[PDB]
Parts: C-alpha cells; structure tokens; sequence
C-alpha cells in the first residue's frame, strides 16, 4: 500500500554501475589470500594429530 | 641586394606532449558526444570494503 | 584495449615482479552456509 519509489539513475554511469564493479572485484584479491594463507598453514604445520 | 627570402615562420605537423597523459576522447575539431571514458579502482592488492 | 607505455629506460632495462596465481573462493564457501547466510544477506542488503 505504501510502496517507496526507487531511483539509481546517480548510480548508474551509462550502463555501467562503478561501485558494483568494484565491490565484485574484491572477491579476486580474497581469493588470492585464502589461497596463499591455506599453503603457508600446511607448510608450517605438516599432518596435525590431538 | 635586397632580401626577398630570410627564412619565416615555420609550421609544424604534430605537437608531441612530453607528458604522460590519462586516457580522453576526442575533443578538438572532432567532439565525441559519448560519455567519457568511466574510471575504475578495480585491481587492489588490500581489502578495502569486502 | 592496450596498456599504456612506460618510459623509454623501463622499456629497455625495465623488470617487473609478478605472481600468477589467481586462487579460489571454494574453502571459504565449501560449508554448511545455512546459519551464516542470515548475516551474509543483511551486509549484502547494506551495500547498497
């Protein structure tokens, strides 16, 4: 009954949405560290036994 | 004797920027209507806002 | 698209450090998402 009217007419840049790009491209640089922090653990710490 | 050619002005074909340009469209005698080009922080080697 | 150029000395004498490994997002996302997803969808709704 009260639907609010939603403009991203500012967000857009032609059809391009910067901060969208952006925030997508981030998932690149986590995924390079998870990768990188995953070997350095099982380099220092080999096969671990409790 | 009088002088009829003593050298002049001297046109030149091409002005050559000694200085590191960031990427434009046209805009001399020839305008480009589109929009310009969109800049992008696309590759970070920090997490910034993930 | 093309890069743009350097100046002439890094052209000649230039070297450059580099790693080629692009990773994976699967470790993060290889789990029982279904208590986290909660909170992971109200930063998404956060974002913009």
């Amino acid at each position: 009954f009260a639907l609010a009217q939603i403009n991203a007419d500012d967000e857009f840049i032609g059809a391009i949405d910067k901060e969208s790009a952006e925030y997508l491209d981030e998932y690149a640089t986590l995924a390079r560290d998870i990768s990188n922090s995953l070997t350095l653990v099982k380099a220092a710490f080999g096969p671990l036994e409790r | 004797g009088e002088i009829i050619y003593d050298g002049g002005l001297s046109s030149k074909l091409a002005d050559v920027v000694d200085k590191t340009t960031e990427p434009h469209n046209a805009d001399g005698a020839v305008k480009d209507g589109r929009i310009a080009p969109v800049k992008l922080d696309l590759e970070k080697q920090k997490l910034d806002k993930l | 698209y093309r890069p743009r150029r350097f100046k002439e000395i890094e052209h000649t004498h230039g070297y450059v450090y580099r790693e080629l490994n692009q990773g994976s997002l699967l470790p993060l996302v290889d789990a029982n998402l279904k208590e986290s997803s909660s909170y992971y969808f109200k930063k998404l709704m956060s974002s913009i």
